[PDB]
């Protein structure tokens, strides 16, 4: 259980920042799509956004269907694949997790035992030293 | 005036579809404000 | 019985009938996936399953399809 690269598609990332930054100061949360592999390359494909009530320190997903009504709206094009993880944002505070994050993350892992969280910090994320 | 009701019921069937539609997009926003309130 | 899908795309299938209490149903995923139902959101074709209108008024036939959803909170 090591050496696990996490490749990311460049079409995925910059969508993570833009919606990950436009909501600043209040934080923001969406989803990841991809596919597990045997153990190592837990890649990522594409992302999107659940609606939400954002604060500077806290947020939830309001609606519980716009993520479900859209995958079923995507496979008509099938431009992506199933779900693999979820991200969120700490706008100026550093990159870590909190007791709320685990309680929701603790659902995904028992649901599916390699799912992943992602953290980003756009304010101090200058044209050089990203901190994702 | 038999053709009246064979016709002027059709429009009634339409505006009900027009009403329930517009009835929902406002319900949509009506909840958004509470999420951001 | 019944089918249940996920946001991951995984499937789980349960052994139930038209007599099912959502407070009892919500315990079933907890029987298997280990989820407190506070973190739950079941769907039937855009209609979120309200816990009050038990499935007798939802046409939950045999081999029907549902969608499970987890809650999301961060900070």
């Amino acid at each position: 259980d090591t050496k696990e690269t996490v490749y990311i598609s460049s079409i995925a990332l910059l969508k993570m920042l833009k919606h990950g930054r436009a909501g600043v100061p209040m934080e923001v949360m969406g989803l990841m799509l991809g596919e597990f592999v045997d153990d190592y390359t837990v890649n990522v494909v594409d992302v999107f956004a659940m609606p939400q009530s954002g604060t500077g320190v806290s947020v939830e997903a309001v609606d519980d269907v716009f993520q479900a009504k859209m995958m079923d709206m995507l496979k008509q094009t099938g431009r992506d694949q199933m779900v693999v993880g979820w991200y969120h944002s700490h706008p100026g505070f550093g990159c870590w997790l909190s007791s709320v994050d685990v309680n929701t993350q603790k659902s995904f892992e028992q649901l599916n035992s390699r799912a992943v969280a992602v953290v980003v910090d756009p304010i101090q994320s200058v044209k050089g030293k990203v901190v994702i | 005036l038999d053709n009246e009701i064979r016709i002027f019921r059709s429009e009634l069937q339409r505006l009900s579809h027009e009403n329930n539609v517009m009835l929902e997009k406002i319900k949509d926003n009506k909840e958004k404000i509470k999420n951001n309130r | 019985q019944i089918f249940v899908k996920t946001l991951t795309g995984k499937t789980i299938t349960l052994e139930v009938e038209s007599s099912d209490t959502i407070d009892n149903v919500k315990s079933k995923i907890q029987d298997k996936e280990g989820i407190p139902p506070d973190q739950q959101r079941l769907i039937f074709a855009g209609k979120q399953l309200e816990d009050g209108r038990t499935l007798s008024d939802y046409n939950i036939q045999k081999e029907s399809t549902l969608h499970l959803v987890l809650r999301l909170r961060g900070g």
